[PDB]
């Protein structure tokens, strides 16, 4: 799920930078800081939308540098786990099928699409079902459940999606479902 | 008694100069839970606390060699010194 | 008690006295009051 | 460099408002291809517009008195009673009010 | 005479008056910042040195510096000194 | 001796404290002046002012 | 993040945190093969640290420079007690029920000892202390403990660390098997109204059942160019010890005759004791080859050349000189006078500027054999040049911008901290501005003697150049030899006129003195 | 080039000019393969090779003896005294 | 101040007075030595410092005492500036006047 928190911290003002406005050159640090960079509790940070820094600076023994006071808020973003979020295939092998959600991509195994037997990776690249006759390919719209997610920064997009759940897939699947539901 | 003069001079940046800058300076790496010294792998890039393995985050203190030397003499008799850390910069 | 641990639960009482008195939790008559109390108790 | 990152506020964002926010981000910042890649992700899934999304996570207020599945009710539509139960991950049975929670998606959505 | 009068007329005498260890705190943070990049905010062309001391301590003695001390009292007021123009 | 005093410190009230908070003297001697400035222990020699002023006609 | 040191908790080291700290386990007693390699389990194991310029750490991928040492554990079979804790344990054994491990006091009165130690521990720690001796005093005098009346035997130590009962028989020896037991019974709340931490500091810890294994760094091998290494003692010990482990663990399971164990016993336990500390009272101290008492743990901390007065109060310094002093009445008196050849070796790092960029550059264009020249250069992402390494230094000169980092030599004007030993006031070490003049020697103001107590019989003085610009700016406005010309000790100016002067101000200044033009503008030539 | 001075037979000749870190004899020792054990002039201090020795111990071994000899002129510093206590 | 005195010796009075309140300070006369003054420190390794011998050290780690860098010995011990003279002085800045 997107998010948007405020952050309170410390920005550090090289002295090469003096003599300009306080709030670009803090901007620029956040950014330059925190771009693309994960946070243990916080998740992963998808950029600065504006900060504020205060005029005073303190110094300390041994630097030339300033440290202000800074109010910014982010924009980052973190999977919680049973959601429901929609998504698109991105590539499809032997290894399942990756759902791209957002700056990650999700992963879904083959035994966790549909309470049947199927066979992967068949002729033309397209998964089908013996007794489902379902296909799926480039450019979908399926819409995924979160089972499990961990974040260590070795590598992003480790989250696990579960499509067993009714209600739950192709915008076609769950729209033909629903109509032969009643 | 050198000491002792630049202690009543008031001046502790020269005090830091003459006695740490100029003979044994040197940076370590302590654990946040427990105080001990660790390492950097320099291979895995990773932080690795003895006691720790990669559970932890390692943070790097400017100190005395020396310093280092006598924690890890206290560490061989049975006497167990951690080392509880703090920020330069406070809100 | 012994005369050492009279001694020392006094002095405990007057640190005791003193910190409520200094967070505006007392009076200065009722702090006079309760110091006095403590002085001859424990004389 | 020496940083503290506290952090206040825990807000919400659905996915409509997040295009809205990414967009003042990327015109002016002009971030790198994975900032940019998430607007082309948000470019087709997202259905309705800022104030609609402000509309239908606003008026579910007291409907529901949880912050995070009114965000991810602005992104999806369900438009049906029967996912709804499905969208929900809360213990606690909601009030036999979710009628009433289709009806604010059409004339919003 | 809050505690003794001594202690008045020293608090009234360092009230707008710098202690040396100040200066010389103020000119070291000034010539460590002026030697990493920063500009100059006097002149600097018919100086008679050209190392950063020498105009750190012109710098302080013609009020230029945005500088401000912090005294902190052991009973928690805060006095603030600025060397700016004074 | 170093090792007793060398906590010691001048604070901005007058008052002589050591780094722990303990105070060892409400103000400084007794009128704060330190014997560095002295006029040979003297904070102010009288005398010395009526020479300065008016030692040109005396 | 970089981080500061705030404090340091002290404790007893856990056996488990000895076990999960170590890297590997010390079981051979053979240090050296026939070729030379270490045994892996061996005290000289590569697993504990590198102390080679070439070898890399198998423990972690970083070489002498990166590697912090790795600890190694012995594991002892028999318990054994730590010498430097026996007051402790002494204490801990004579006021101790030794069968349900309580202090021997009612509880009733325990409850209130307690919630008045907790109440005090903080705000009044000398009372503190009273209360716990207090406590110990009239817990030791009991002779039946309370909850159980079962008539408590005195305990007598004789030194350095026997433990003696006294029961029905008069003579029973404790091992330190069951005095750790013992010390195992005792809960932490009464641990705690002791005067002691139980989560950090746990009573039966101090009977030893694992042995930490130093690191080598700290352990090195001396490089003596007679050919043969000459290992420190610490090694030495290490092995008497794993012998001792290894020749009585193979005593318990081929026979018992319980004689020879207890020989044993009382010698591996003599051997971890002078391991810890050396010149041990009443106890033969232990030589390696020509009756040389070894140096231990102990001794390597103590002492004027130990660990602390010789390493951490003090220490050697870099940017220092010491030379015979002569005079000079033609410096100032805020002047000190540096031979040519040390202002080449001696000197100052200036970073660049465009304020300095034209003076730092000629200063490059003369090499390190003219002065004033430079020695290093450095670039801003930090890689240093050998000054006379360099095919041409006038294209070098050209290329140096804002950031570099010039090392040049001492220049007219430079700041230095000039100093006379022993330094017994603080202005027996001032700040002095270089000039740089022929000969060999420290030239000196002859007004300048009375603070340094000095003379021109053959005395020397000592020299130190600060590095940085903050230190610089320190010694400039703090600590210049004008500014201390009254001395603190008295309102009194400590430098002035001497021998010469005196006389010659009396000879000018007398009544009979009279000048001609030519002999005026003589005398005030010098001015 | 801290061998250039040495002859064939592992000595240098007299009336040669040596520096510090300068090597007068060269030898190399039996493995404790062979290690260097050369003798060199001592740090900061030249001269002129005065007198080379070749001689015999009691046991047999060969014995060699280099002497280096250093001109000294009076110069600010040196030391000078009388018969009477000046 | 006698003593001083009849030896000829010039000391100001003030840090005379200075000694004898410091040491009569906890209403008892303590030496300026191991078993008073100096010895009621609050610094584990200032004391093994001023004191060569390691029982100290010993005696902390079995009570689990903890130090806390508050003096000028230990933090030059370990590196860090002490707190009198310049470290008394706190500097704050407004980098944007130019
Ligand atoms: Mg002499
Ligand atoms: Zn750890
Ligand atoms: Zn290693
Ligand atoms: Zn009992």
């Amino acid at each position: 799920m997107f998010k948007l928190v405020r952050a309170k911290g410390i920005v550090r003002i090289p002295p090469e930078y003096f003599g300009q406005s306080v709030d670009e050159i803090a901007i620029k640090i956040l950014r330059q800081e925190y771009q693309e960079k994960l946070i243990k509790d916080i998740g992963v940070v998808l950029g600065i939308v504006n900060a504020k820094a205060s005029e005073e600076g303190f110094i300390i023994f041994g630097d030339g540098a300033t440290y202000h006071e800074v109010e910014f808020d982010m924009l980052v973003y973190t999977p919680i786990i049973h959601e429901v979020i929609e998504g698109e295939v991105s590539q499809v092998d032997n290894y399942g099928v990756y759902v791209n959600m957002g700056p990650v991509d999700g992963l879904v195994h083959i035994s966790q699409i549909t309470d049947d037997n199927l066979k992967f990776d068949s002729n033309r690249g397209i998964l089908i079902g013996e007794k489902s006759k379902k296909s799926i390919q480039k450019g979908d719209r399926v819409r995924a459940m979160i089972i499990s997610a961990s974040m260590s920064s070795g590598r992003l997009p480790r989250i696990a999606l579960t499509m067993k759940q009714p209600y739950l897939g192709k915008i076609e699947w769950i729209n033909q479902e629903i109509a032969k539901a009643s | 008694m050198e000491r002792d003069c630049l202690i009543g001079f008031g001046t502790a940046m020269l005090i830091k100069d003459r006695l740490l800058d100029n003979s044994d300076k040197a940076v370590v790496y302590i654990c946040d839970q427990c105080g001990y010294v660790g390492w950097y792998d320099r291979s895995k890039n990773r932080y690795v606390c003895p006691v720790h393995g990669d559970k932890s985050v390692l943070h790097p203190v400017t100190v005395s060699y020396a310093f280092k030397l006598l924690i890890q003499e206290l560490m061989s008799m049975v006497i167990s010194p951690r080392l509880i850390l703090g920020e330069k910069v406070n809100l | 008690s012994t005369v050492t641990i009279s001694d020392i639960e006094m002095l405990l009482k007057d640190t005791e006295i003193w910190d409520k008195l200094l967070r505006n939790e007392l009076s200065i008559e009722e702090a006079k009051k309760m110091f006095d109390d403590v002085a001859r108790s424990y004389s | 460099m020496s940083y503290s990152l506290k952090t206040i506020e825990e807000h919400f964002v659905p996915y409509s408002i997040a295009k809205k926010y990414i967009k003042e981000l990327i015109d002016t910042g002009s971030s790198s291809n994975l900032i940019q890649k998430t607007f082309d992700y948000l470019n087709s899934i997202s259905r309705c517009d800022e104030d609609s999304a402000s509309k239908i996570m606003k008026e579910l207020e007291e409907i529901v008195k949880r912050e995070d599945v009114r965000a991810v009710l602005a992104s999806i539509c369900p438009t049906t009673v029967e996912e709804v139960r499905s969208v929900l991950v809360i213990d606690p049975s909601t009030i036999y009010s979710t009628e009433q929670i289709q009806k604010i998606i059409e004339i919003i959505k | 005479m809050t505690i003794d009068k001594i202690n008045e007329i020293f608090k009234e005498n360092w009230k707008n008056k710098l202690t040396k260890y100040e200066i010389a705190r103020i000119i070291s943070a000034r010539a460590l910042q002026l030697s990493m990049g920063a500009l100059p905010l006097i002149d600097t062309s018919n100086l008679k040195s050209d190392d950063v001391i020498s105009i750190a301590e012109e710098e302080l003695k013609r009020g230029v510096l945005p500088i401000t001390i912090r005294r902190i009292y052991p009973n928690g007021q805060v006095e603030l000194i600025s060397v700016r123009k004074i | 001796l170093i090792n007793a005093l060398s906590d010691l410190r001048i604070e901005y009230d007058g008052t002589v404290r050591s780094l722990y908070g303990d105070i060892v003297q409400v103000v400084y001697g007794d009128d704060a002046v330190h014997p560095m400035y002295s006029a040979h222990s003297k904070s102010v020699n009288v005398n010395r002012v009526i020479e300065r002023v008016i030692g040109w006609k005396r | 993040s970089e981080k500061i040191i705030r404090g340091v908790k002290f404790g007893v080291l856990s056996p488990n945190e000895i076990r999960q700290m170590s890297v590997t386990a010390i079981i051979t007693s053979e240090v050296y093969d026939e070729d030379g390699t270490p045994i892996e389990g061996g005290v000289m194991d590569p697993k504990l640290g590198v102390i080679e310029p070439g070898q890399k750490c198998p423990v972690c991928g970083n070489t002498l420079a990166g590697c912090p040492g790795h600890f190694g554990h012995i594991e002892l079979i028999k318990p054994v007690i730590h010498i430097g804790y026996v007051k402790h344990i002494y204490d801990f054994l004579r006021s101790t029920c030794w069968r349900c491990g309580r202090i021997k006091i009612k509880e009733q009165d325990l409850e209130r000892y307690k919630r008045i130690y907790n109440a005090i521990k903080l705000r009044w720690p000398s009372a503190a202390r009273r209360l716990v001796e207090y406590i110990k005093k009239i817990s030791i005098k009991n002779l039946e403990c309370p909850h159980c009346g079962e008539k408590q035997f005195k305990i007598k130590l004789e030194k350095p660390y026997n433990f003696n009962e006294e029961r029905n028989g008069s003579i029973v020896k404790l091992s330190p098997s069951e005095i750790r037991d013992r010390l195992e019974r005792i809960p932490d709340s009464d641990v705690e109204l002791l005067g002691y931490d139980p989560k950090s500091s746990r009573p039966e810890w101090m009977i030893l059942t694992v042995l930490p294994v130093p690191p080598i760094t700290i352990r090195p091998s001396i490089t003596i160019e007679s050919g043969i290494r000459a290992e420190d003692d610490l090694t030495h010990k290490l092995v008497d010890i794993i012998r001792l482990n290894e020749r009585l663990k193979e005593s318990i399971e081929a026979g018992a005759p319980q004689l020879i164990i207890e020989d044993l016993w009382d010698l591996l336990q003599y051997h971890v004791a002078t391991y810890f500390d050396n010149e041990i009272p009443g106890l033969p101290p232990a030589k390696h080859r020509s009756g040389r008492p070894l140096r231990t743990l102990a001794q390597r901390l103590k002492g004027k050349e130990g660990r602390f007065r010789g390493n951490l109060s003090g220490k050697r310094v870099d940017f220092s000189a010491r030379t015979v002093i002569s005079p000079d009445p033609n410096l100032s008196i805020d002047e000190v006078g540096i031979p040519y050849t040390i202002a080449r070796m001696l000197t100052v790092p200036e970073r660049v500027t465009n304020i300095n960029i034209e003076r730092i550059r000629q200063y490059i264009i003369n090499g390190p054999d003219k002065w004033p020249g430079a020695n290093y250069v450095i670039k801003p992402d930090g890689r240093r040049i050998d000054l006379r390494y360099v095919k041409d230094r006038k294209e070098l000169a050209s290329s140096i911008t804002a950031g570099y980092v010039v090392e040049r030599h001492l220049v007219d004007g430079d700041v230095v901290l000039f100093n006379r030993q022993p330094s017994l006031h603080r202005i027996s070490m001032m700040a002095h501005k270089v000039r740089v003049l022929p000969g060999r020697t420290f030239r000196l103001n002859l007004l300048d003697c009375p603070p340094y107590n000095a003379d021109f019989d053959g005395d020397e003085m000592n020299l130190h150049v600060p590095q940085s610009e903050e230190a610089i700016a320190e010694a400039r406005e703090l600590m210049l030899v004008h500014k201390n010309i009254i001395t603190p000790r008295y309102g009194g100016p400590i430098i002035g006129g001497g021998q010469d002067y005196i006389s010659g101000a009396y000879l000018l200044s007398v009544k009979t003195t009279l000048l001609t033009v030519e002999e005026v503008a003589t005398i005030l030539g010098v001015t | 080039d801290y061998y250039r001075l040495l002859e064939d037979n592992g000595v240098v000749s007299p009336e040669v000019e040596v520096k510090g870190g300068d090597v007068l004899i060269g030898k190399v020792s039996p493995p404790r393969a062979k290690r260097d054990t050369s003798i060199v002039t001592r740090h900061g201090e030249n001269g002129i090779v005065d007198l080379v020795l070749i001689t015999e111990t009691l046991e047999g071994n060969k014995l060699v003896k280099v002497r280096v000899r250093d001109l000294r002129i009076p110069e600010i510093g040196d030391k000078f005294a009388t018969r009477h206590g000046q | 101040k006698k003593v001083l005195e009849e030896q000829g010796l010039d000391v100001d009075m003030r840090h005379i007075v200075l000694v004898s309140d410091i040491m009569t300070r906890t209403g008892d006369i303590r030496q300026i030595g191991r078993h008073g003054v100096t010895g009621e420190k609050s610094s584990v390794l200032a004391r093994a410092a001023f004191e060569v011998t390691v029982k100290h050290l010993l005696d902390a780690a079995a009570r689990g005492e903890r130090e806390e860098f508050k003096g000028v010995i230990e933090n030059i011990i370990i590196g860090q500036p002490i707190r009198l003279g310049t470290g008394i002085v706190e500097l704050t800045m407004k980098p944007n006047m130019r």
